[PDB]
């Protein structure tokens, strides 16, 4: 019986966040 | 200018990630890291958003690579939010990688950073990523180290949740309950599961995730199984069916069927354990799945075998011959 675990989040960055 | 042409690759690129075309998306983060420009600010990005893409392509090499550079690069320039989310990545392509010792410390330097900013999402996010990687920790081995691996996932995941319920972020509770609750499991806390994913069950209904859904009812299944409470697994393992159904999800399907054939096989109804074992056996040839083909008959001929049919228990092992060698 394999638990199915959640998804990783991964941490954003875009090239906007300096507009 | 260069300056221009990158941004505008660049935006390129986060439009077509953004839309799901991360092999296209790649592809002009690429070119716009060849084309160049002065802003290390903005090539920083560039690497983060090629490392989290070769990340979703599972290409997990060339995700820690950029995600390396990203760290680099903060450092050299001083942006100290922007160290805190590549230490995170990196721990987390670690994690992916086997790499617990690193991945700890680099989620943690994700958490450090983030206290000292007092950036409450990224403290959040951080402890998420630490529960993450001690729960994958102490599932690649109990000993007492492997013990407290274990306990110190359940701990992250418990600041995480405290904290998230402050910001009123219903999906990141969704993931610790869940990941949470399979920590509880493993570490034989059954009860403690089942009160983890039943809070995940309902987050999935209030977002209309129905693959998070059919996750729930079936962690919640195994862990009613290691509670001996047959009858009520069963029950969580039909709600799955259904929804695998629904969701017109094929091997999802075939999982079912095989974990209400064997949780027949403990509650001894052994015709039910038949029916549900040979929709698992077709739904496996269907998928080209060789693996699955002989488990349904090595149950099957177990099944048989109990039930009384000596001819067909025969048969099934005798395919259960033919499929391990094959």
């Amino acid at each position: 019986d394999h638990m199915e675990m959640e998804p990783e989040t991964m941490e954003t960055k875009s090239v906007t966040d300096y507009f | 200018s260069m300056e221009a042409s990158c941004l505008e690759l660049a935006l390129e690129g986060e439009r077509l990630c953004k839309s799901g075309d991360c092999r296209a998306g790649v592809s002009f983060f690429e070119a716009a890291v060849q084309v160049g420009t002065e802003d290390l600010k903005t090539l920083s990005a560039i690497y983060s958003q090629l490392g989290n893409a070769y990340f979703y392509l599972h290409d997990y090499a060339k995700a820690l690579e950029y995600h390396h550079h990203d760290l680099t690069l903060a450092r050299t320039i001083g942006d100290q939010l922007g160290e805190a989310k590549a230490s995170g990545n990196l721990g987390n392509t670690l994690k992916v990688l086997g790499n617990f010792d690193e991945a700890i410390v680099c989620c943690q330097r994700h958490l450090d950073i983030s206290r000292e900013l007092n950036d409450k999402v990224g403290e959040a996010r951080a402890l998420y990523n630490l529960g993450n990687v001690y729960h994958a920790k102490g599932k690649s081995f109990f000993p007492e180290e492997v013990r407290d691996a274990l306990q110190a996932a359940v701990d992250f995941y418990e600041e995480n949740l405290s904290l998230v319920t402050a910001l009123g972020d219903r999906a990141a509770q969704g993931r610790a309950f869940g990941n949470l609750g399979n920590t509880h499991y493993l570490l034989g806390n059954f009860r403690d599961a089942v009160i983890a994913h039943e809070q995940r069950l309902l987050i999935a209904k209030e977002f209309g995730d129905k693959a998070a859904e059919r996750r729930a009812y079936s962690n919640l299944g195994n862990a009613y199984i290691f509670l001996g409470e047959f009858e009520t697994a069963s029950e969580y393992y039909k709600k799955t069916l259904l929804l695998a159904r629904q969701l017109k999800d094929r091997a999802v399907e075939a999982q079912s069927c095989y974990s209400l054939g064997n949780t027949y096989t403990l509650l001894q109804d052994y015709e039910k354990a038949i029916d549900y074992h040979l929709k698992h056996l077709a739904i496996a040839q269907e998928l080209n799945d060789r693996i699955g083909e002989g488990r349904a008959c090595w149950s099957l001929g177990n099944a048989y075998t109990a039930l009384g049919n000596h001819d067909q228990a025969m048969h099934f092992a005798e395919k259960h011959l033919e499929i391990s060698r094959e």
